[PDB]
């Protein structure tokens, strides 16, 4: 996956950071946990939330 | 004293200043220039 | 909140119609001029008794009727009212 | 009440001349606002009810206006620094 | 399900007053019935077609009916222009003598209402008489009633069920449609006209008893097959000619005369009777364009495929419309519902400006009457269309079957639409509104020469083009060496300039700044309305505060107090939202066309064109005047024939506002105080021995919205009609 | 584990008010929550008012599982206190109700199966044309 | 009574479990996730539809959903 | 005048009497 | 004229209109001592109130049959001040603001809290940015070709 701190686009449809960009801050190496990208956002959602995680096709390293 | 311009540069005093500032202009200039239809 | 909230709404009926009364009752049947020997002309000539008994007489002689002065106050002193 | 009014003139005559206490700046034509009160004064009528008290309190001149003012003034002082 | 309503078991179970509820209001709703499959649905759909016509056919006759036998159509026909036309006589119990005497208008014996339909003009214009033949049309019309009954439920039938595949088969229905529903009906009206209209004008009764025996034209039939067809426009009626009469009356019967019979201030019979002759000629042609059982034809799916451009600018063009488009009868229902919308309008806008009904538009409360009918008409007929364009987008739209085609491109850049229509609503919102207050401040502080007066240059240089000469623009039809004009100098331009040019009618009336103003009002109208419904049917399907709101469907109450609180989020919520819009626009547009008109028609154009530049001249000179005679309709001296408007009004304000409580307070309070009720019932002696079969709730949240928003409108169309009529025909212009 | 049983217990002391049970009661259902107090002590009541829980066994009925869930709740978080409540029919059936399985439902619990668990996330249910028809809807695939 | 649904980006926080008014969810074990546990909903008959849950649930996009359906009496909140 | 005495009470009082009677036994059963 | 507009130089109703106004200016004139200040404002606004008229007269604006003032935006070379020329001036001064706006709202955006700045303004920053909208036109014509303006 990606690296940590690494700059990723978000390809979840239903997300409210979808077509954004966030942070990397974690990847769990557990390969039973299904979503284990941790992503950190700039802007919060409408539910005052800045991370949420994400599965290895729903993350973009873009530059 | 910093505080105190750190509140004066707050949105609604900020707000009024200019505003405020903006209504003497637009008075004024309509005084001087009064029922401008053209121009 | 709510409740206060809905309740906002009835308040502002209740006193509405309050000085909608008072208006009307003061303008036609106490307030106007006085004629000498003792003749009284009330500023809308006692119509309350029968016209404040319908909807339709608050409706026309009431605020049709007494909305004039403010329709028609442009141009002069009473502009900003309109 | 006391320097942009026609209090004494409408003690001189209460039942012909209307209470007025604001007047407007002539500008963009709003100085029509300020209509025939009476009382040789041009100005937005008020129905505050200030002028019967002041006449009912005994005052006379706009000078004990002015000091009620500048008293007024010094309460609001006093009270902002309670 | 075992209970009311019978199509589903989930509302059957409902042990509330809910139950009944949802029951009469998705009953219409088949695709979300029990046990539903597309052959139920086409069929229900088809039967329920049928229905709804038998019950026009009937209103129909009704119509035709009460007219004859209460009314005063001979008398009409007698004398259009000082009679009063009778729609039907009045037994009401609750009247007293004072409004049975104020109801006695016409030459009735008793109280009657006066019809503001306008059937009379319409019926008199095209051959009817008498009273016996409108009981002849009117038992006809009957005869078609009971016909499409009988269609209906034989069609309802297993032997005569169609199946799915028929209901699919597009090129045929359009073939048919097009050269026989539009191209034949058309054809036969022309040949009413030409065999029974146009006669009747002239003064000559043609019925079935001798129709066969009378000539239409001289020399008939002959130049028709010649190729001579210029002789059927031989000598038309003259200028002098008197409707009902053989007094001036021509021979021919096709004209392009243009302009209007000089009596009646209506357009020519032998016109219309050219006009739907020439229009069923072209729907004819056109109806043999699409493939059927014959070997030859187009293929709509193949044209649609077809139609891409390279390079990709549209991506896929319109592959696979075909197939959503014939899938989804609701975007079917969208593209029928938008252009019968439009043509709606455009037939207000067209009857109030070319009467084609002889001695109407001399009857101006009908004329009013009629154009604010048919614009409150189009204008909810248009919400239903952009409100059956979201459904199909929940309910049918297939993404990948549509994968980038104009329709998955349209839902692509969905913000850039909504954000543009939310640009030109504010630019138009925020101009219009300070305009006009500017112009009323103006009016107050006495200096109404500093109005912002904006005059509509480039519609009045339209007219110009169009050969009116106040402006003196002297362009195309107006210019006198213009090409245009010597084209068609010598066939209709004199009778349409002569009628362009009489400032009595509303041919092109004339337009200054107040027409300006209120113009930009109802654009505004048009692109906010839009707005509330584009947005709506784009986010439809999901939004970033709620992505799978496809889930829920098209109306469901809301998602919740969450993520900051979601009410009014649905589609359904959109189209309720649009609505008030829409009563609000087509409000300025009906006060703009009575206003002008009532100023018209008094004989006093200035008073709109000096009131109407600012909002207290609209407020005090059209709404506050023209309620005179409305509000004294009864009062506490006694009443006239205006009471039962009055009434009415006031009935309207009533309804408008119980729909303000139904709109601002919401469950909660009302569920709590049913429940305080409840108690109350189950705890008072006597009273105890009576006990509901369905518990008492409060009403739903979308429930409340619809219940809040109908009485709303019922208020809004009362209030304004019963104004309208009642100003109006208080006076007759 | 065996679920708890249900005896008649005394009720807590309150003066009676009209947001108790009605003919839903009678007809309907209605619940029982029973818990077990330190010492004699005041509550408010779900249905309004204040009442006295003595010490030892409390049983009261009420007409929700939410007032239920209420008072237990109150009961836990002001009081610390232990409580279960169950639902009782007309014919004197009585179902245990909560908590389930002796366990709070808020911390993880073995033995219990999965129920409408969808193993794929919210935005991949297919849209409604996909069920059309059917019986079926997006969330019950 | 009203349909509720967990998702696989549960993370089990628990928190729509313990927000619930009428005991309709519950934590059971699960690898999915860190927490070792997801939500489930074996007592929707219970069910108000309040929507707590969902506004007490961190994901996005939730993974906990509540989808009003058939009204009942105990859906309906009555008490009579 | 005849007729309208006759059809009025009956479309005005009965039919709707007729009508919601049968309404309401439908719904309930 | 135009639209069969008459010129208000040559526009009667537009003269009787100024009449009125003024007699109805002396009407209420009458009543007051000429030396007072009563006098003086009524007196101003007759004076202020011809002054209008004679400038409406001579900036060459047309009149319709009410007598006063109507607009032509067509484009019209000989009315390009009642629409193009002020049009043109507001165009500039809202380009100014939006442009200084944007300016200040890029300035923030890298930043700690951007949203602090937003709340409580940096007038230095403000001061500085403010005259650069001056140039707006030229400074967005070249972000326009440059791929600055959109992302
Ligand atoms: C805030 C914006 C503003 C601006 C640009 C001006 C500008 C001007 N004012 Mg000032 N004025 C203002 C606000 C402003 N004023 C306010 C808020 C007041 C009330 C205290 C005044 C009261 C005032 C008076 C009494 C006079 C001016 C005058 C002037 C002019 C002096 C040269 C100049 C155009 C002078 C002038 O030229 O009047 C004709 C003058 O006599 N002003
Ligand atoms: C929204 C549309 C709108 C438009 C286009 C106008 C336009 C106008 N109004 Mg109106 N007005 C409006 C809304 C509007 N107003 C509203 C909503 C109200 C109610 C509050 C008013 C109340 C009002 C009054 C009471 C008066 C006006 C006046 C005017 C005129 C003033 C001319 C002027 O300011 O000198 C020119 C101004 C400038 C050149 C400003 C620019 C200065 C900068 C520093 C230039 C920088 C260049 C570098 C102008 C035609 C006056 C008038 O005479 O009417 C004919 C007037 O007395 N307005
Ligand atoms: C569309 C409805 C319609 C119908 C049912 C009729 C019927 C009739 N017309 Mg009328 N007519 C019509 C429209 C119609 N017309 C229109 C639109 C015009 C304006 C051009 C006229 C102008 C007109 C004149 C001037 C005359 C008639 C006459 C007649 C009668 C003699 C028919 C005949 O012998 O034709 C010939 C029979 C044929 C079979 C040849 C026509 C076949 C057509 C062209 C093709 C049909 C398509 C095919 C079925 C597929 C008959 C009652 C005549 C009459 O005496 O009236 C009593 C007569 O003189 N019509
Ligand atoms: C071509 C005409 C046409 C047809 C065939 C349909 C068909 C349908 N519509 Mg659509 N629609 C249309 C035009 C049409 N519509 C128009 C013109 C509008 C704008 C109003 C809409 C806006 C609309 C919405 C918002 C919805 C529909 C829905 C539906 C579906 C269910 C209808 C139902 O069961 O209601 C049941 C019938 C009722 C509830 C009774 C209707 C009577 C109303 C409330 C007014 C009654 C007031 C009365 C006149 C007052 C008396 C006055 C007196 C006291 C003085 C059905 C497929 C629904 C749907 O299923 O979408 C998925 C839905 O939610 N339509
Ligand atoms: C007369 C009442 C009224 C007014 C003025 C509005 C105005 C508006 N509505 Mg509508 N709305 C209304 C009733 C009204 N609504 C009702 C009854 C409903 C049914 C619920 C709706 C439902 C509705 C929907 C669904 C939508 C709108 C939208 C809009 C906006 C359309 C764009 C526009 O014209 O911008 C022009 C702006 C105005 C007309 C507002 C006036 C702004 C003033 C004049 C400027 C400030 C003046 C002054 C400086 C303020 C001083 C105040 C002081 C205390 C500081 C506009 C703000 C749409 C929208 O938001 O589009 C972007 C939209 O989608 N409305
Ligand atoms: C003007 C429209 C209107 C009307 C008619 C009502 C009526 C009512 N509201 Mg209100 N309400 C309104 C606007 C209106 N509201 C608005 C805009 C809001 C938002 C603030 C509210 C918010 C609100 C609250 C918070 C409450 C009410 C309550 C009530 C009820 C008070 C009890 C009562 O007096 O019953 C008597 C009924 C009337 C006075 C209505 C007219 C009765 C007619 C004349 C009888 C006709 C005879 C017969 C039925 C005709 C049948 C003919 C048919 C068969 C063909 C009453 C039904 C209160 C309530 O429910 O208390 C019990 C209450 O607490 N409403
Ligand atoms: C279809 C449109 C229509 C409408 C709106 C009216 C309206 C009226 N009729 Mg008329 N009527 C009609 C058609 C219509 N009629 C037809 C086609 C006939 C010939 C049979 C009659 C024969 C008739 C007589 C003899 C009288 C009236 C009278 C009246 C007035 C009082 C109502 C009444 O008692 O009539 C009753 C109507 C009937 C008995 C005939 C209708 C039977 C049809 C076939 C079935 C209608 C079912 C209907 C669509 C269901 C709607 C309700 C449902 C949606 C829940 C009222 C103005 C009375 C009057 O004029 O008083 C001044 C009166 O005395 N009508
Ligand atoms: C739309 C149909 C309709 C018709 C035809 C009537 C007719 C009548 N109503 Mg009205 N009414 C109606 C709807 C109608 N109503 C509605 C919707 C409302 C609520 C808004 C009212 C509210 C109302 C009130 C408050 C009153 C009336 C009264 C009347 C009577 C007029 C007064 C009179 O002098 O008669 C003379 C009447 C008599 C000499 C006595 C009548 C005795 C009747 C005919 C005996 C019938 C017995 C029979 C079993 C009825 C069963 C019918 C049922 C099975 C369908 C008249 C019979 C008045 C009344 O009833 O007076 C007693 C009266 O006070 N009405
Ligand atoms: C309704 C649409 C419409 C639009 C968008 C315009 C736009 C324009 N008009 Mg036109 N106008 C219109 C309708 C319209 N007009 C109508 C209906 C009439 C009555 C016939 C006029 C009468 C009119 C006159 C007399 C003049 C204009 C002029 C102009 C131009 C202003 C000057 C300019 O752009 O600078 C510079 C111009 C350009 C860079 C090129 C514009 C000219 C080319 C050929 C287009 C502008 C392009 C002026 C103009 O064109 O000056 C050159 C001008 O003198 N208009
Ligand atoms: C939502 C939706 C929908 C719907 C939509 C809608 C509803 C729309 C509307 C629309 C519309 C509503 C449109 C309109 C249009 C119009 C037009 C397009 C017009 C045109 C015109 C013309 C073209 C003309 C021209 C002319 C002139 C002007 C003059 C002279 C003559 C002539 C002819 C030349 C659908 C279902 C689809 C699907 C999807 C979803
Ligand atoms: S909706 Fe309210 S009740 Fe139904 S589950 Fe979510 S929380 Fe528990």
């Amino acid at each position: 996956g990606p690296k940590r701190g690494a700059k990723v686009k978000i390809l979840r449809k239903e997300s409210y950071w979808y077509k954004g960009t966030g942070s990397v801050v974690a990847v769990d190496q557990d390969p039973n946990t299904r979503y284990p990208v941790v992503v950190r956002f700039n802007k919060v959602n409408y539910a005052n939330v800045s991370t949420n995680n994400y599965a290895l096709d729903e993350i973009q390293e873009v530059e | 004293m910093r505080d105190l311009k750190t509140y004066l540069s707050v949105a609604p005093v900020v707000s009024t200043l200019w505003f405020g500032a903006l209504a003497g202009l637009l008075i004024e200039i309509n005084r001087f220039f009064p029922d401008a239809l053209i121009f | 909140w709510d409740h206060v909230f809905l309740g906002l709404f009835w308040m502002y009926n209740s006193i509405s119609v309050v000085i909608f009364h008072f208006s009307w009752k003061m303008q036609s049947d106490v307030w106007g001029t006085i004629n000498d020997q003792g003749v009284v002309t009330h500023i809308t000539a006692g119509n309350f008794a029968q016209s404040s008994i319908t909807i339709n007489g608050w409706l026309r002689d009431f605020l049709w009727a007494q909305a004039s002065q403010v329709i028609q106050s442009y141009g002069s002193s009473l502009s900003a009212y309109g | 009440g006391a320097r942009f009014s026609n209090y004494e003139a409408w003690l001189n005559d209460p039942t012909h001349i209307k209470p007025s206490a604001q007047v407007v700046w002539p500008i963009v034509g709003q100085e029509i606002l300020n209509g025939d009160v009476g009382g040789g004064f041009r100005g937005i009528q008020i129905t505050s009810g200030f002028f019967q008290i002041w006449r009912a309190s005994g005052i006379t001149s706009e000078l004990q206006l002015y000091c009620t003012a500048i008293g007024a003034l010094v309460f609001a002082g006093l009270m902002l620094f309670a | 399900a075992l209970r009311f309503p019978r199509f589903s078991q989930g509302i059957a179970q409902d042990p509330t007053t809910r139950r009944i509820w949802f029951g009469i209001a998705t009953a219409h709703d088949f695709e979300s019935h029990d046990d539903i499959t597309e052959g139920r649905l086409y069929q229900n759909i088809f039967a329920s077609h049928f229905g709804q016509l038998a019950i026009i056919f009937l209103w129909t006759s009704g119509n035709l009916f009460h007219v004859a036998w209460q009314g005063n159509f001979e008398a009409w026909v007698q004398d259009p222009f000082h009679v009063r036309p009778i729609a039907h006589a009045i037994w009401d119990p609750h009247f007293g003598q004072p409004a049975v005497e104020a109801f006695t208008r016409g030459g009735a014996l008793g109280p009657v209402n006066n019809a503001y339909s306008g059937v009379y003009q319409w019926w008199y214009t095209i051959g009817l008489r008498t009273n016996e033949d409108l009981y002849t049309g009117a038992i006809f019309l009957l005869f078609l009633s009971f016909i499409s009954l009988l269609a209906g439920w034989l069609h309802l039938q297993p032997k005569w069920k169609p199946s799915v595949s028929w209901f699919k088969n597009a090129e045929s229905r359009l073939n048919h449609h097009l050269s026989g529903l539009f191209g034949v009906s058309s054809l036969a009206w022309a040949g009413h006209l030409v065999h029974v209209a146009i006669p009747g004008s002239r003064g000559e009764y043609v019925r079935w008893n001798n129709f066969l025996d009378v000539l239409p034209h001289p020399q008939g039939l002959g130049p028709l097959l010649t190729g001579q067809w210029n002789l059927y426009a031989q000598n038309p009626s003259s200028s002098n000619h008197l409707f009902g009469t053989t007094q001036g009356a021509g021979t021919a019967i096709l004209t392009i005369l243009g302009g209007f019979h000089p009596q009646t201030q209506s357009l020519w019979l032998t016109d219309m009777a050219h006009h739907h002759l020439a229009i069923a000629f072209l729907f004819l042609i056109g109806g043999h364009m699409y493939r059927t059982n014959f070997g030859i034809g187009h293929s709509i799916k193949y044209i649609l495929e077809a139609h891409i451009p390279p390079g990709g600018r549209l991506g896929r063009g319109h592959k696979g419309l075909y197939d959503t488009i014939n899938n989804s009868i609701h975007f079917q229902l969208g593209l029928a519902l938008a252009s019968l919308g439009v043509i709606t309008s455009l037939v207000a806008q067209h009857m109030y400006s070319l009467p084609a009904y002889a001695f109407i538009a001399q009857d101006f409360t009908t004329q009013a009457a009629l154009y604010t009918h048919h614009q409150y008409i189009a204008g909810f007929i248009m919400t239903g269309a952009f409100a059956h364009g979201p459904i199909f987008f929940i309910r049918d739209y297939n993404p990948e079957q549509n994968a980038d085609n104009v329709l998955a491109r349209m839902l692509e850049h969905k913000e850039a639409i909504i954000s543009h229509l939310s640009w030109a609503s504010l630019f138009l919102g925020f101009h219009t509104l300070g305009l006009y207050v500017h112009n009323d401040v103006m009016l107050a502080f006495g200096t109404p020469e500093k109005q912002i007066l904006i005059e509509p240059i480039f519609a009045q240089w339209i007219q110009s083009a169009h050969g009116k000469t106040t402006y003196g623009f002297d362009v195309l039809l107006s210019s006198t060496n213009g090409p245009a004009l010597n084209a068609g100098r010598n066939i209709w331009l004199p009778g349409w300039l002569n009628a362009i040019n009489e400032n009595s009618n509303s041919l092109f009336l004339t337009i200054g700044p107040g027409d300006f103003l209120v113009h930009h009002a109802i654009a505004l109208g048009l692109h906010t309305t839009t707005l509330i419904l584009v947005k709506g049917a784009l986010d439809a399907r999901g939004s970033k505060l709620m992505p799978d709101k496809k889930d829920f469907g098209y109306s469901f109450p809301c998602d919740g107090p969450g993520r900051g609180g979601t009410c009014d989020i649905s589609a359904w919520d959109a189209f309720y939202l649009a609505v008030f819009w829409m009563l609000n626009t087509i409000g300025w547009v009906t006060f703009y066309w009575h206003w002008k008109h009532i100023t018209l028609w008094r004989g006093n154009v200035s008073q709109f064109n000096e009131s109407s530049t600012y909002l207290m001249g609209w407020l005090r000179d059209y709404l506050w005047l023209n309620s005179s005679q409305l509000i004294n309709g009864y009062n506490p001296f006694g009443m006239n024939s205006l009471s039962v408007w009055a009434w009415m009004f006031l009935f309207g304000h009533l309804v408008w506002a119980t729909g303000f409580m139904f709109l601002i307070s919401w469950r909660g309070y009302w569920q709590e105080l049913i429940e305080t009720l409840a108690w109350a019932h189950e705890r008072t002696p006597l009273a105890n021995l009576i006990r509901w079969r369905d518990k008492p709730v409060a009403l739903s949240i979308v429930q409340a919205r619809l219940v809040g928003l109908v009485h709303f409108s019922v208020g809004y169309i009362f209030t304004y009609a019963a104004f309208l009529i009642a100003s109006t025909s208080g006076k007759f212009g | 584990t065996p679920p708890e049983l249900d005896p008649n217990t005394p009720s807590p002391i309150f003066g009676g008010s009209t947001g108790g049970l009605l003919r839903k009661a009678q007809v309907e259902e209605f619940y029982v929550i029973t818990w077990d107090s330190p010492k004699e002590q005041i509550f408010e009541m779900p249905t309004g008012g204040a009442a006295i829980m003595r010490e030892g066994p409390n049983l009261l009925k009420l007409a929700r599982k939410e007032q239920c869930l209420a008072l237990g709740t109150r009961l836990r978080s002001k009081y610390k206190i232990k409580y279960q409540f169950y639902r009782v029919f007309p014919n004197g059936e009585v179902q245990y109700l909560h908590p389930k399985d002796g366990v709070y439902p808020e911390k993880v619990n073995a033995g219990r199966q999965g129920v409408g668990q969808n193993f794929r996330s919210i935005g991949k249910n297919v849209s409604p044309i996909e069920v059309k028809f059917t019986g079926k809807q997006p969330y019950d695939l | 009574s009203h349909s509720v649904k967990i998702y696989d980006t549960c993370i089990g926080c628990t928190q729509c479990v313990r927000a619930c008014p009428t005991d309709v969810l519950e934590m059971i074990p699960w690898g999915g996730c860190k927490a070792k546990q997801i939500a489930s909903a074996p007592r929707t008959e219970d069910c108000v539809g309040c929507k707590r849950c969902e506004s007490a649930c961190p994901t996005d996009f939730l993974s906990v959903r509540v989808y009003l359906w058939h009204e009942t009496t105990r859906s309906m909140g009555l008490a009579y | 005048i005849n007729l309208p005495s006759l059809f009025v009470p009956l479309v005005g009082l009965l039919f709707p009497a007729v009508a919601m009677a049968s309404l309401f036994l439908h719904v309930e059963k | 004229d135009i639209s069969g507009l008459t010129p208000c130089k040559e526009s009667k109703q537009f003269a009787k209109r100024e009449k009125q106004a003024l007699k109805k200016l002396q009407a209420s004139l009458k009543l007051y001592a000429d030396d007072s200040a009563p006098a003086l404002a009524i007196k101003a606004t007759m004076e202020k109130t011809k002054k209008r008229f004679d400038n409406y007269g001579k900036y060459g604006l047309l009149c319709g049959s009410d007598g006063l003032p109507h607009l032509i935006v067509s484009g019209d070379q000989r009315h390009w001040g009642e629409f193009i020329t002020p049009g043109i001036l507001f165009l500039y001064i809202a380009g100014w603001i939006g442009w200084v706006g944007r300016s200040y709202l890029i300035a923030i955006r890298d930043e700690k809290k951007p949203t602090q700045k937003e709340i409580i303004i940096d007038v230095p920053l403000a001061s500085r940015l403010l005259f650069r909208g001056f140039s707006w036109p030229v400074a967005a014509y070249r972000e326009l070709l440059n791929g600055e303006l959109v992302d």
